[PDB]
């Protein structure tokens, strides 16, 4: 069937899809930060990491998400060159500041794993607080500097009449930042990550394999969520015209998704398994 | 899993003794055992740790007499106290942290083996 109607009902069951994955990024999210804000066993170094990864992913799914349905429902933007300008600014500082704090966790949780009486002394709250702000200055230079100043902008005609468009909202990038910006979000958090459990994995060698499924979860749903996205952004650099924009934004949306897996992946602590029951009026 | 102590009791001061205890069961390769004192109706403190890779943190007070080993064959730690002060009477707790599910440390504790320090002269 392909009438004019057949259209409007893949929108809403898109539409729907989008509305899920919105509030499961909220729910879960907004779950991880009331436990360790309520609960004091939970106030944990590691768990101030988990932290700036909680605020990192719920904004995702309150300020990007949402626009993001919006945007491509609607097959047009309805909020102007400033407020494209703007949004695409807080979903690269979101996407950095989840993928650095994916990678902070990763370091710290070796540190204490292989080294204990070290991180006890050393890795201190005021030090941890410190990781965090560094975390999210970068996050902050990576996207609203470059964004916001005009430093990201295209020069071929395309972009010049969309960049004057108000209704258009197409994320067109010059060579050089798509590829810094994938070193600095992506790379570099991926390669650390990759030596980190690499040395986790090879120090250790029945409980050997259940616990080394984890890091398997860890490191996988990471990947299966973000390398897809960024290996495309690196390609379309070299090769113009060699990804589809249906392509590009379905595999952005992967990716905007593994926002609402981190606490089901990092929060499955006994001591956050009781305060999330408690929280959800089971426990006491 | 248990944690199986032995060696406490009583002994005359600036003797020694040997504190052992048996993890039976499954515990992850990389694990934290220790030893804790609970000290005449006061708070817990840590005696001595030993890392499954091989480094140590005695507790400042018996650093030097004391000193803490492990076998990594059957996962059994021997707390070989020397010079025993009636400083060092207190309850002292077997411990294990546990390490991989990679992200927080599973805690495994013991029913504690008591040691009096006598200065019967
Ligand atoms: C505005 C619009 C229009 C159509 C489709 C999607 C969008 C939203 C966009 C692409 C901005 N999402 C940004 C994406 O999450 C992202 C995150 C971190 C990064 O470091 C980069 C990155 O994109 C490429 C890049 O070079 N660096």
């Amino acid at each position: 069937d392909v009438t004019q109607q057949r259209d409007e009902v893949w929108v809403v069951g898109m539409g729907i899809v989008m509305s899920l994955i919105v509030l499961a990024i909220v729910f879960g999210n907004v779950l991880v930060i009331t436990a360790i804000a309520k609960f004091e066993r939970l106030q944990t170094v590691t768990n101030y990491f988990i932290t700036s990864l909680a605020c990192a992913d719920l904004v995702m799914g309150l300020a990007v998400v949402p626009f993001g349905a919006a945007h491509i429902l609607m097959k047009m933007w309805t909020f102007g060159n400033f407020w494209c300008e703007f949004w695409t600014s807080i979903d690269v500082l979101c996407v950095t500041a989840s993928i650095e704090t994916l990678c902070v966790i990763a370091v710290d949780r070796y540190f204490a794993i292989t080294s204990p009486f070290k991180y006890q002394s050393l890795l201190t709250k005021n030090k941890a607080r410190v990781i965090i702000l560094m975390v999210w200055i970068v996050s902050g230079l990576t996207s609203f500097l470059p964004i916001q100043m005009h430093w990201y902008r295209a020069t071929h005609q395309e972009a010049i009449n969309c960049y004057a468009e108000e209704t258009c909202c197409d994320f067109f990038t010059n060579q050089a930042y798509a590829i810094a910006s994938s070193i600095v979000s992506f790379y570099v958090p991926l390669v650390i990550m990759v030596f980190v459990y690499s040395r986790v994995f090879q120090e250790a060698k029945l409980k050997e394999h259940k616990a080394l499924k984890t890091l398997g979860i860890i490191m996988g749903t990471f990947t299966l969520c973000w390398l897809p996205f960024f290996i495309v952004n690196i390609v379309h650099v070299i090769q113009d015209n060699l990804i589809r924009k249906e392509v590009y934004i379905l595999l952005n949306w992967i990716g905007y998704v593994n926002s609402g897996f981190n606490p089901l992946i990092y929060c499955r602590s006994p001591d956050f398994r009781i305060a999330f029951q408690e929280l959800l009026c089971l426990r006491r | 899993v248990q944690l199986q102590e032995s060696g406490g009791g009583l002994v005359q001061a600036g003797g020694s003794l040997r504190l052992s205890c048996a993890a039976s069961g499954s515990i992850f390769s990389i694990n934290t055992m220790g030893w804790y004192r609970q000290a005449p109706g006061k708070q817990r403190e840590l005696v001595a740790a030993i890392h499954s890779g091989g480094s140590t943190n005695y507790a400042n007070s018996v650093k030097g007499r004391f000193t803490i080993s492990r076998d990594n064959a059957a996962n059994t730690v021997y707390l070989q106290m020397n010079s025993l002060k009636p400083e060092d009477t207190a309850v002292y707790y077997c411990n294990v942290k546990d390490y991989g599910a990679v992200l927080y440390e599973y805690d495994y504790w013991g029913q504690g083996t008591q040691v009096t320090v006598s200065s019967h002269h």
